[PDB]
C-alpha cells in the first residue's frame, strides 16, 4: 500500500484527486495509475507525491 | 509541495 | 494576494479547493486558523488551512 | 505537508 504525504487535486479527466493520508494500491513514467482504497476512485496520482 | 513531475511519455 | 503552497482538497462543503500556484484573495482572517478565502482562477469563495497558503 | 490546523471557534 501507499500513502498520501500531499493532497493532490486532479487537473485532468483521468487524474485521481486525494487527500494527506490516503491509502493508495497502485495498479501500474511519473504518473502512476492509482486506486483509492478510502474512496474507491482511480486515476493517475503523481509519484513522488506518496510513499510506501 | 513537490513540483509535479512531467507527464508519461505517450 | 496569496499564493498556495501546497494542493488543498475541500474536507466539507464551505472550504475551498485550490491547487499550489493559485493565487488566493483572503476575503476574512478574523475568525481561526481557517480564513475565508477567494480563488482568482475559479472565483469560488470558502474556507482554507492558514498555513498552506503565503502572501504573494 | 503541515498538518491541517483546528478548526475555527463557534460564534
Amino acid at each position: 500500500t501507499f500513502v498520501a504525504l500531499y493532497d493532490y487535486e486532479s487537473r485532468t479527466t483521468t487524474d485521481l484527486s486525494f487527500k494527506k493520508g490516503e491509502r493508495l494500491q497502485i495498479v501500474n513514467g511519473d504518473w502512476w495509475l492509482a486506486h483509492s482504497l478510502t474512496t474507491g476512485r482511480t486515476g493517475y496520482i503523481p509519484s513522488n507525491y506518496v510513499a510506501p | 509541495a513537490p513540483p509535479l513531475p512531467p507527464r508519461n511519455r505517450p
